[PDB]
Order: structure tokens, then sequence, then C-alpha cells
RNA sequence: CAAGUCUGGGCUAAGUGGUAAAGGAUGUGGCGCCGCGAAGACAGCCAGGAGGUUGGCUUAGAAGCAGCCAUCCUUUAAAGA
RNA sequence: UCGAUGUCGGCUCGUCGCAUCCUGGGGCUGAAGAAGGUCCCAAGGGUUGGGCUGUUCGCCCAUUAAAGCGGCACGCGAGCU
């Protein structure tokens, strides 16, 4: 799918989402990026779907960079079961995304394909996005 | 390039930045003042410029100073800059990442491939009067697989860098072929 | 063909939820326990009432519909393949395609009519020629 | 190219041409005949040599036409200079042929009329774009 | 016709706004749309 | 229903106000920086609107207009492989 | 609510919602006509009789313009069974 090969622990606490992305606010790779505007948990099935959507669009062309990785496990109890009796079983994994995070990047693609591309990738995310270029995002030192 | 600058007394950071003035500080191995340089021209300039071309800083003293920006802290949520560091100069040779153009067409753009210009702004040690520009590199010979890198380039007399030299400056990688799918 | 996959996506299935029948209490009267999975493109309908829940009975009715399908969807790969082979198989006295006799020493191709005289030689792999002729006699009537 | 509302421009074979395989019936669909462009036509094809013959047609609705013969298409005349028959499934940087500098000026004595330029150098840089279409190298 | 995301399809499509509702006029019928 | 249909400057035309999301639209109002404007097209209105060349390959057919690849050059006021 | 709120189904009596099964308008159509499909507006009024099973739900027989899906303590036992 797109899970992590190994993990020290199988289930982990849900947590929370206090705004600000902390890190990942600049481009640093491609030429155009897709920046998250709302906080959320992005499931690997979305990351996947978005990726395929781009390659499908501009088939045989530039390179795509996936800046996030679903390492947080998602728990979910079975159906018709009551509360308690231990934590549920993992149904998949999700990556935590906060406002300002650059989720994707594209390179070696015309500005048209790029825009159109990312516009489609944002239609698969449970949140709102924004597309960017590159310019002040040069924190090299 | 040029640009007006004013003296900051150190009063209401978050306020002087909304009113239009952009906070910042100019320093060196001697003095260091706190100032405010409006977003308007700063933006316009900073985008054309960057941290490569020198800038003037005409204060109420006329004192036009040559400087380069070292640190620009953004605002995360909703792009905007929150601070800027001005490095004063003189004749002292120091570092700075110099732009990189890669004139050419690799052989890795005929059967699938794209240039990943990794470090397209190399840091180099050199004095003021010695501040070039578009330090082009050749790309017309980069085959699909194997690809150039390190500091194996044309360093005009005076370009006494600070790399390794190994730091992969650019590479040619395959495309994104629709042919995929899997599982198991 | 080689794969073995029948993923019946719940796209052509019409599931019904009728009130349970038989014993129980107030809950058997008032809870829509019984379920009926209906295979629309075929006409087959399976039902379940073994348990007291709907989500375990429609899933148990699919562990049955998949089974009865895994025999009536393979029965057609056995009936579309029992008339797809041909007909020449009586093995009886009078249904021969080629005759090999080492007594008087000869090979008789009853399709083309040829009579080769090297039988101990044909029993080594030299078949190109009678296959050349069998691919002319066979695909010459269609 | 001529006038419109009833014309067709094709690039006939060489030696024989009367049936329907090449474009034989397509011109009958838009108005044509069998006794006007087969034998009382191959007077030119018997002279032009072989390969392809870009001769065209012009319908008038009465068996009349402006049978303006043309010079072999730049797609074929190039197979003569290099040698290959097709060109390349996909052009670019690799190709099974070669064509030196003056190799492209060997065809300059073939294609000279209606190209647009009477001279040899103001009309060769046109075929050099055609040397990046089929593929054929430019030995340099 | 009637959907939630109404946009311009072909070059000739025009975005009209009649009776408070967002409509789409065009040469060929299949392109008509009315937001709602 | 006791106490200003008070004063000054704005915004909204939906009864929004007086429930709701992804997402759509030349709805309005105010700010931006870029074009390009007597080499006076911003839209209509007159005429043009080309040749190698139908680029190759693939294809019953692929002639700019199924798709893959390359994607230059020439004639002119201009016109794309 | 356990110092009591009778629980399936049928029968009787209905009434309300529309995300409409007919009937009435209408836009597309891969709408020639007729007959179909999908979608929008619109309940005012209709929505049949049997076989089987306690059945609801279903399958089936013969029709019909259609044999709509839901709410009302999966309406209704101080009305019946
Ligand atoms: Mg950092
Ligand atoms: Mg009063
Ligand atoms: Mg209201
Ligand atoms: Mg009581
Ligand atoms: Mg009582
Ligand atoms: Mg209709
Ligand atoms: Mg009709
Ligand atoms: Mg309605
Ligand atoms: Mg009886
Ligand atoms: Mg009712
Ligand atoms: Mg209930
Ligand atoms: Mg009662
Ligand atoms: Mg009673
Ligand atoms: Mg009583
Ligand atoms: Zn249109």
């Amino acid at each position: 799918m797109l899970m992590p090969r190994r993990m020290k622990y199988r289930k982990q606490q849900r947590g929370r989402l206090k705004g600000a992305t902390k890190g990942g606010d600049y481009v640093a790779f491609g030429d155009y990026g897709l920046v998250a505007l709302e906080p959320a948990w992005i499931t690997a099935q979305q990351i996947e779907a978005a990726r395929v959507a781009m390659v499908r669009h501009f088939r045989r062309g530039g390179k795509i960079f996936i800046r996030i990785f679903p390492d947080k496990p998602y728990t979910k109890k079975p159906l018709e079961v009551r509360m308690g009796k231990g934590k549920g079983n993992v149904e998949g994994y999700v990556a935590v995304v906060k406002p300002g995070r650059v989720m994707f990047e594209v390179a070696g693609v015309t500005e048209e394909q790029a825009m159109e591309a990312l516009r489609i990738a944002g239609h698969k995310l449970p949140i709102k996005t924004k597309i960017v270029r590159r310019d002040a995002y040069d924190e090299a030192q | 390039y040029r640009l007006k600058a004013y003296y900051r007394e150190g009063e209401k950071p978050s306020a002087l930045r909304r009113a239009g003035k952009l906070p910042g500080v100019m320093y060196n191995r001697h003095l260091n003042r706190k100032v405010y340089v409006d977003l308007v021209e700063f933006d316009k300039v900073f985008r054309q410029a960057s941290i490569h071309h020198v800038i003037v800083l005409e204060l109420p003293d006329g004192q036009s100073l040559p400087t380069l920006v070292r640190q620009v802290n953004l605002d995360k949520r909703r792009r905007r800059p929150e601070h800027v560091d001005f490095f004063v100069l003189s004749d002292e040779p120091v570092e700075m990442y110099v732009p990189l153009r890669f004139v050419g067409t690799p052989a890795g753009v005929r059967a699938g491939g794209v240039l990943q210009e990794i470090h397209r702004d190399i840091l180099v040690k050199v004095s003021p009067r010695n501040i070039p520009e578009f330090i082009e590199v050749d790309v017309s010979g980069l085959e699909i697989g194997d690809s150039l890198h390190a500091s194996d380039l044309k360093l005009p007399p005076g370009v006494e860098l600070a790399v390794s030299p190994e730091e992969t400056i650019a590479a040619v990688v395959p495309p994104e072929d629709v042919e995929k799918l899997a599982e198991e | 063909d080689e794969e073995v996959e029948v993923v019946l996506k719940p796209e052509e299935l019409r599931i019904d939820v009728m009130r349970a029948s038989g014993p129980g209490g107030q809950g058997v009267n008032t809870t829509d326990s019984a379920v009926r999975v209906v295979h629309l493109p075929t006409g087959i309908t399976v039902t379940c009432q073994t348990t007291r829940s709907q989500i375990k009975n429609k899933e148990l009715a699919l562990k049955i519909l998949k089974a009865r399908l895994y025999e009536l969807e393979r029965k057609k790969r056995e009936e579309e393949l029992k008339a797809l082979r041909g007909e020449v198989r009586p093995i009886e006295w009078g249904s021969q395609i080629r005759s090999y006799v080492l007594d008087k020493n000869y090979v008789k191709d009853h399709r083309t009519g040829l009579m080769r005289h090297d039988p101990e030689n044909v029993l080594d792999g030299d078949l190109m020629d009678l296959i050349w002729a069998g691919l002319e006699w066979k695909a010459g009537r269609r | 190219m001529k006038k419109v509302v009833a014309v067709v421009k094709l690039q006939l074979p060489a030696g024989k041409a009367t049936p329907a395989p090449p474009v034989g019936p397509a011109l009958g669909q838009h108005g044509a005949n069998i006794m006007e462009f087969v034998k009382a036509f191959n007077a030119a094809t018997a002279n032009m040599g072989d390969a392809i013959v870009p001769v065209e047609i012009t319908i008038y609705a009465d068996r009349s036409f402006t049978f303006v013969t043309k010079t072999p298409p730049a797609s074929y005349l190039i197979r003569k200079a290099a040698g290959l028959e097709k060109g390349a499934h996909k052009p670019g940087r690799e190709k099974v042929g070669r064509i030196t500098w003056e190799q492209v000026l060997e065809i300059a004595k073939q294609k000279m009329p209606d190209l647009n330029t009477t001279d040899l150098e103001a009309a060769a840089r046109m075929i050099a774009g055609s040397a990046r279409s089929m593929g054929v190298e430019v030995v340099g | 016709k009637v959907r939630a995301s109404v946009k311009r399809i072909c070059d000739k499509c025009k975005v009209i706004r009649r009776h408070g509702r967002v409509y789409v006029i065009c040469e060929n019928p299949k392109h008509k749309q009315r937001q709602g």
C-alpha cells in the first residue's frame, strides 16, 4: 500500500492538531507545490489516489515528489461492538498535516500541466489547498 | 540594488509590521542596529534580488551600506516574511550562495527524464569586488542514468568555495511512466 | 486463461432486511435481523437468520453467495470447455486419424490419404510433414 | 493545392495504378472515373521513374481535371540520399541513417520549383527540419 | 444540466446569471447548465 | 416592552440577517502589481487565413484534428508541423 | 418511564412528507415517427385481484396508466383480532 516497513509499537494515541506546520513550509525540491490550508489526517489511500491522478494526467513526463508519509496508525473497533474491552485494530495509516505544509511538488513539467495537475490532486484531499511557485523559499542558508 | 531603510527604536514589533514596515536587523562584527524596511519595496526588491545581489541601505544618515541578507524567517500559515537579517560588508572576503544556471540539454531528455537541480545555489568564500552571477554549468552531456555532481565545475578565478567537493549539485532521473499498479 | 478471481463488488447486489422469523423475544419482533442478499444479474437469492445481527448475517450470506458462485462460475468454465475441445474421442474401432503398422511397415494418414513407409522413423519425431498436411486438410474446409 | 469545393491531392504509386488499394476509390467518392486516370495518365509515371508520384486532381463534374504533376515528397527523396526505406518509428537523437552536410544539397537539383526560394541555401534549411522528422542524422 | 459545480465547457460557452441562479448559455444544447 | 426611529463614516439586496461543508460563478464594493493603448484591436465590422507538407511511424484510413515520437525551417503583413 | 409506557403481523380508520410509481408540463438524447432513457417543476387525485407462508419482506398466476418509497410509539389491542 504505502505503510511503514516496521514500527516499534503497533497502536498509538490519537493526539491533536495545534495549528502551524512547524516544518516543511518551503519548497526545496521541484518548481510548483501544493500547500495544505486546513489541518487533517491524510490517509495513505488519498496520498496514493492523488499521486496516480497526476501521473495519469501528464502521462510519461516530469517527476513527482511526495513530501509526506503516513506513519500514524488509525484504529477502529469492529461493527455492532460495544465500548471498552481494549483498543481497536489498525485499519490503515494516516499522515498528520497542518496548515502551511507543502504536501507535493512537481518538476520538469510545463506550468500548464503543473497547475492543472495539482488542481486535480487537491480535489482528492479532505481539505483546501493552494498552489505555489518558488522564490523566497530558498532557506539554503 | 537600492532601497530606503529607517531606524527602529524597538517599539511594538507585531504592530510596526502590520502598519506596513517590515522588521529586521543589520549587523556585522562591529555594530548592529534594529530597523524597519516597508514590505512594499522590500518584497518587489527581495524577489528580483534574493541573497545573491548586494543591496544599499540609505538610513536618515545617508550612510548607504552594502549588505546581503542572511536569514529571512517566514510566517508559516499564509506566506509572509517576519524578519530579515542584514550582513554588513566592507572589503572582507566572506561566503554566500551564488546562483546557478545549467545551460544545456542533457541526453536524459529524449527517452524520459528530468533534471533535479539539487543545489542550484552553491555557497562560496570570496570578497566584495569579487561577486559574480550566473555561474553556468554544462548539462549537454548528462546521460539518463549516471549524472554529474560535486564541485567539479568552472570556478572563475577567486571562487574559493566551501563544499566537500561531493555535494550532488544536479542529476537526471527517469520520468513518471503511467505503467505501474501492483499489490501483494 | 489462468487467474482465479471473482470480486463481486456490491454493485449488482440487492440486499433486503426482513424481520426475523422463529424464536426470540421482543427483539426478534422489532429488530430487522433477517437479511436477503439478491444477485440481480443472475437471479440467485441467499438468506441468513443463523445469528441475531444484520451485519454478521449479510456477511455470512456473502460467505455463502461467494461459495455457490465459486461452483456455478467454474461450472461454466467446464461447460464452455467440454464443447470447445472438439469431438474426435470415441477411441472405438473406426475412429482413427493415423495408422501405424510395423508388420508390413508403413504409416497411413487417414485424413489426407498418404501412406508413408517409415514407421520406425516416424516414431522418433519426424512429424513436420504430416503436420504440414494436417494443417492443410484441417483448415481447408472452413 | 489549387481551388476548392471538389478537389483531392494524393501521392500515387509508380508502375501500376488503377484499382482501389492506394486511394483508387476515394477520388470516385468525390467524383472521378476509371478510364481517365489509369492508362491515359501513366504517361508521366512511365517517365518520372518509380517510387511515389505526388500528382493531384481537380474535379469539375465532367471528367475534366488539372492533373498538375509534382515533385516526389521530401519524405521519399530523403530515403535516396541516406538509404533507409522508412525512417524511424520515432525520430529524435537515434536513427538508422546518416546524411552529411552536402548530402542535403544533392536533392537541391530535384526540388527547385514551387518550394518558395529559387536558390539552394534558402531552401535547404527547410529540409533540415525534415531531417529531424524521420530522424536521418546530419554528420557533423 | 443542473449540478453543483457549473463551469465553462467549450470555447463558445458563456456564463449568464438569470433569476438569481447561475446559468450557462451555449451553441449546442448539451452544454446548457443551471446551477442549483 | 422601560429607555435614541440619536449623531458621523462605511458595507449588503439576499429576508442574507433569522442554521451547514467540499466546491462552483464577469454579484457587488475597495485595494495590488503586470500587460498593452496614434508599431492607436478592447469587441464587432472588410479581406486574407500559404508552401515543403499528407512530417515520420503506427493504421482499413490517421491528409494539422485516434495515438506515439521530433517539433525545426522557408515565403511574407501574417499563418501553427 | 421497571408502585407497568402491551411487544410482530393482519383488520378498521386514516393523515402527513417528497427524495414521484402513474397521470399533467418541460430540457437534453447516441430523440426520424411511435415507443424508450436521464434530469428538472409539480402530489391535486389514484395506486387492483389471487396462490404460498403467522409473516413484514419476498417469489409466482392474471391484469393495470401505475400496482411508489417513507413518517405518524417501524400510527392505531380503554377499536378488533
Ligand atoms: Mg531548516
Ligand atoms: Mg416605549
Ligand atoms: Mg431565515
Ligand atoms: Mg404510575
Ligand atoms: Mg397505567
Ligand atoms: Mg422527456
Ligand atoms: Mg418521441
Ligand atoms: Mg421535486
Ligand atoms: Mg386452496
Ligand atoms: Mg402510510
Ligand atoms: Mg424504529
Ligand atoms: Mg390505544
Ligand atoms: Mg386487547
Ligand atoms: Mg375494554
Ligand atoms: Zn460550449
